[PDB]
């Protein structure tokens, strides 16, 4: 919980595959995985990725897989957020394994997208 | 249960002191041996060992040649001989000792029972 | 005829991680470990249940070799009779275990710059494997504590774990290259000699 920076914001159409992404710090062997909330609610699964680079869980929501990066190099985690979901906006964080043991924590920010048509 | 060492000082070039080293327990039937020498906090190198039953024994290669070991059975007082004194000798000597018996060669810092104090010799 | 492929499995480009490790059988080949086993060319050679120099007068029907890469310090697991981590869940050798364990160090090829975090191991499951047993599954175990039931979430995590290496680690955390060479005797004939 030091620095781990992400982006998101807009509202311009709905119903496509427009992507959100994010950065994380120097991670190493440390598995990393989107979550988003509802209103009224919290912790609510959407996608967990490994640290091999070949490791990938998906939600149930989305259909078998869909596009997911991740540079070692650069550090950066993305998230797969295709069909646009019309009640399928809220605020997204890039949180890593903190209910795990060997990853420290991560809750220290949060991004939103509110496309619609 | 401890480890007892004798024996050092000093010698120049040319010279000699015997390392010998004694384990005072009864598990010397399942016990390897094995030597180590690093003053200044060094990691430590393989020096000698000898396979538990015997017939085979194995060293450093900078060590050949001069260094041997041998096995007791008298007072378990396993001895090695130390002569062509250099400058690098003047370290800390370790009486390292390997585990319960087992068929083959160690050669690495993954386990040990003991750490020695040992002796070091000074060439001036 | 022909010398056995022990060669091959020594010089593999690639090794298996501790969780799918790959067995490939000896047979219809005649071994001469008298070059190698003086070679000192290894760090480890115990042979539980059989000295390395009696078993060149013995003929072995079957032979399994299985490879792995793990820690300089994670290598008190694989022994017989013992209680651990990877023992449990990863991978366990019987009592009954006459073969030669065999190990080296892979700083050169395994660990380098930049960072290696191919690997793999598995800490979660319900009970002990049973030994020479591998079981490979993508389920995601949860604590009784706090079930998910569908979801990796609170209380609920993948059983693989990402293994790194890098050359600035110590000695400790140093990639070793393990090998294991099973043998076993059977009333049928056997193709295997030393
Ligand atoms: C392993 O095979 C490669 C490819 O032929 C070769 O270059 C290398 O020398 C082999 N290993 C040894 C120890 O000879």
């Amino acid at each position: 919980q030091v620095q781990l920076v992400e982006s998101g914001g807009g509202l311009v159409q709905a119903g496509g595959s427009l992507r959100l992404s994010c950065a994380v710090s120097g991670l190493g062997a440390h598995r990393v995985g989107w979550f988003r909330r509802a209103p009224g609610k919290e912790r609510e699964f959407v996608a967990a990725i490994g640290a091999n680079g070949g490791n990938t869980n998906y939600l149930d929501s989305v259909k078998g897989r869909f596009t997911i990066s991740r540079d070692n190099a650069k550090n950066t985690i993305y998230l797969q957020m295709n069909s646009l979901k019309p009640q399928d906006t809220a605020v997204y964080y890039c949180a890593a394994r903190d209910i795990e043991t060997a990853e420290y924590t991560y809750w220290g920010q949060g991004t939103q997208v509110t496309v619609s048509s | 249960v401890q480890l007892v060492e004798s024996g050092g000082g000093l010698v120049q070039a040319g010279g000699s002191l015997r390392l010998s080293c004694a384990v005072s327990g009864r598990t010397f039937s399942t016990y390897g041996m094995a030597w180590f020498r690093q003053a200044p906090g060094k990691e430590r190198d393989f020096v000698a060992t000898i396979t538990r039953s015997g017939e085979t024994t194995l060293y450093a290669d900078s060590v050949k040649g001069r260094f041997t070991i041998s096995r007791d059975n008298a007072k378990n007082t396993v001895y090695l001989q130390m002569n062509s004194l250099k400058i690098e000798d003047t370290a800390v000597y370790y009486c390292a000792v390997r585990r319960d018996s087992s068929w083959g060669y160690s050669r690495d810092l993954f386990e040990y029972d003991y750490w020695g104090q040992g002796t070091q010799v000074t060439v001036s | 005829t022909n010398l056995c492929p022990f060669g091959e499995v020594f010089n593999a480009t690639r090794f298996a991680s501790v969780y799918a490790w790959n067995r490939k059988r000896i047979s219809n080949c005649v071994a001469d470990y008298s070059v190698l086993y003086n070679s000192a060319s290894f760090s480890t050679f115990k042979c539980y249940g059989v000295s390395p120099t009696k078993l060149n007068d013995l003929c072995f029907t079957n032979v399994y070799a299985d490879s792995f890469v793990i820690r300089g310090d994670e290598v008190r697991q694989i022994a017989p009779g013992q209680t651990g981590k990877i023992a449990d869940y990863n991978y366990k050798l019987p009592d009954d275990f006459t073969g030669c364990v065999i190990a080296w160090n892979s700083n050169n090829l395994d660990s380098k710059v930049g960072g290696n975090y191919n690997y793999l191991y598995r800490l979660f499951r319900k009970s002990n494997l049973k030994p020479f047993e591998r079981d490979i599954s993508t389920e995601i175990y949860q604590a009784g504590s706090t079930p998910c039931n569908g979801v990796e979430g609170f209380n609920c995590y993948f059983p693989l774990q990402s293994y790194g290496f890098q050359p600035t680690n110590g000695v400790g955390y140093q990639p070793y290259r393990v090998v294991v060479l099973s043998f076993e005797l059977l009333h049928a004939p056997a193709t295997v000699c030393g």
